[PDB]
């Protein structure tokens, strides 16, 4: 739901107080993407 | 460099696009006094 | 309670009060009195 997926564009087209909300969306989403991958790899590891 | 400007109840609007608004070479050509900018400073118009 | 308290006091044009907020843009907040983008405190203003 951020203005872009390109973090360099959020950092170019906004600044500090307005930017850091639009970046914290990408922190939340990316982190969810990693934690989903690691949870699937733990479950495959238990199968292998 | 127009021959005359418009009657202000029926002012003249032109759309400026697909071009470089190089400020110094045209604003040095005709003498003028006021450069009252709002929201952006005069010097930063060179690379914004 | 407060561990230290520091009253800053100065005069501006009522047009400038919106720039005394953290991280904004405009000549007072750019060249005269710039507070932290993360400051803790209160901004107070009135006409005189």
């Amino acid at each position: 739901g951020a203005i872009s997926s390109v973090l360099n564009d959020i950092l170019s087209r906004l600044d500090k107080v307005e930017a850091e909300v639009q970046i914290d969306r990408l922190i939340t989403g990316r982190l969810q993407s990693l934690q989903t991958y690691v949870t699937q790899q733990l479950i495959r590891a238990a199968e292998i | 460099n127009a021959t005359r400007f418009a009657s202000v109840y029926a002012w003249n609007r032109k759309r400026i696009s697909n071009c470089v608004a190089d400020y110094s070479v045209l604003y040095n050509f005709a003498p003028f006094f006021a450069f009252k900018c709002y929201g952006v400073s005069p010097t930063k118009l060179n690379d914004l | 309670c407060f561990t230290n308290v520091y009253a800053d006091s100065f005069v501006i044009r009522g047009n400038e009060v919106s720039q005394i907020a953290p991280g904004q843009t405009g000549n007072i907040a750019d060249y005269n009195y710039k507070l932290p983008d993360d400051f803790t405190g209160c901004v107070i203003a009135w006409n005189s």
